[PDB]
């Protein structure tokens, strides 16, 4: 969650406040995925060291 | 967990108000007075040795042109990027090392303290603004803060609508009172880069 | 039957941080550490 | 100065952010751009980071040192328009959401075309991470964009 | 600064009741507590 | 035979490589029938046209 100040101002005597209400959001972040291969022979893995 | 969430943006907003208002202030209306606002065509103004350029010499004369009453009494406040071009001074190595890179912020300047504004100018090339105030020497025991009340906030339990009847809602009321001038106005020295249109 | 929603994606426990993140820039000032504060009583201070 | 790399530039890319984020922030680029650094003061100006015969400064203007070659450092052999050398900001507001680290596996059986035996076998891995940026405000990125 | 997801409705917590539920009929059947159940071997059962 | 589930490891893909999913099989057989067709008495209603 994000968000940010509320606005101040210098107001007078007897002066009406304005709505100061602040807002807000929500970052968000995916989570991917990746992947490798390696193909090898029945011959390679048995003679290979 | 609202309440407390809101207090916090209320400190924020009133530090980001104040701050900027107690360099930047119109004086007039409802606004205090700034510091630049107040030092703004007084004999305190003064100008580049040569036009539309920052050198070396300009801190040297806005230290200078002061009186001595005041300068052994005075503090340095300027933007990030005055002190960075005073960095930038030195090339040959000798009488102009402030500090090297790979070092902080030095903490003094010419022996006396330093500190900084963000509300300053910054920029006198990429700014439209015909006047660029961006240095300034002075005693500062000749501005004045008044404070009345701090800052508080009072519940209000039951606003009312269009008919004058409850609608439902709860409202967060908060109020600060303050005010500041400057007294003397010759213990200071703004320094001012005009560019012309 | 996947990630998508309407293929067992509704079985995902929620994740969220409470905390909140000011993205506000602020200002920092210095002025207050020179200058001299009085009390006052009333409307005006005068000198 | 277009397509050219200074002090100037070093110190700009540290200047231009606000106090709360430049308090607490470090530096990341390339090697290269790093010796660039190390070779723009010859008279001991302000520009001594460091002297010849001493290994990489771990802080510049008071701030932390990290190095990453992912990032171009050469804007004349390089043929893209933009080319982003330098960077400084808070970064904890670059958040790495981390789920599961590497496994691996083995297939014992691996097939053909037609859906028969084939005579091989294989390893399997994968790997699941995400990452962004909340913040966007509190970083300064510097671009020697390249004039066509 | 109500419900509305941008107007703070973002903090509300995340309310789910993790169990499912089934929405099939199904059937009742009875024949298998009556009926004469043997065990088979092959493919076939001969009597 | 009862209820069996088996867990495939690896399903493959067009190119006979893994595309990274696994999955759940299940079987089971049984038979049945009748061996005398005088035990029993069931009613049929045509409702014809």
């Amino acid at each position: 969650v994000s968000s940010a100040a509320v606005q101040w101002s210098w107001d007078a005597e007897f002066e009406e406040v304005s709505d100061d209400s602040p807002e807000f959001g929500q970052p968000e972040i995916p989570v991917k995925k990746a992947q490798g291969f390696v193909p090898i022979s029945i011959e390679a893995l048995q003679d290979e060291a | 967990n609202v309440t407390e969430t809101v207090a916090l943006l209320f400190a924020e907003g009133k530090d980001e108000l104040e701050a900027v208002t107690l360099t930047t202030g119109t004086g007039q209306g409802n606004q205090p007075t700034g510091i630049v606002t107040a030092l703004a065509g007084t004999a305190a103004e003064i100008a580049p040795v040569t036009a539309e350029t920052f050198a070396l010499a300009d801190v040297y004369a806005v230290y200078e042109q002061l009186a001595a009453r005041h300068r052994r009494q005075g503090a340095w406040l300027a933007n990030n990027l005055i002190y960075n071009k005073i960095r930038q001074f030195d090339t040959q190595g000798g009488a102009g090392l402030w500090t090297t890179i790979g070092n902080g912020e030095p903490s003094q300047l010419l022996g006396r303290p330093v500190g900084e504004a963000e509300a300053m100018d910054a920029n006198w090339n990429t700014s439209a603004s015909a006047d660029n105030f961006v240095l300034l020497y002075g005693n500062f025991q000749n501005y004045v803060i008044a404070d009345r009340i701090g800052m508080t906030v009072e519940f209000i339990p039951h606003l009312f609508g269009t008919n004058r009847r409850p609608n439902g809602s709860r409202g967060w009321f908060a109020y600060y009172r303050m005010g500041a001038d400057v007294v003397n106005p010759n213990a200071f020295r703004l320094l001012n880069v005009e560019t012309a249109s | 039957m996947g990630l998508t929603k309407a293929d067992g994606g509704y079985l995902v426990p929620f994740q969220l941080d409470p905390t909140v993140i000011i993205t506000s820039n602020g200002s920092l000032n210095d002025i207050r550490r020179f200058a001299r504060q009085v009390v006052a009583t009333g409307d005006v201070w005068h000198g």
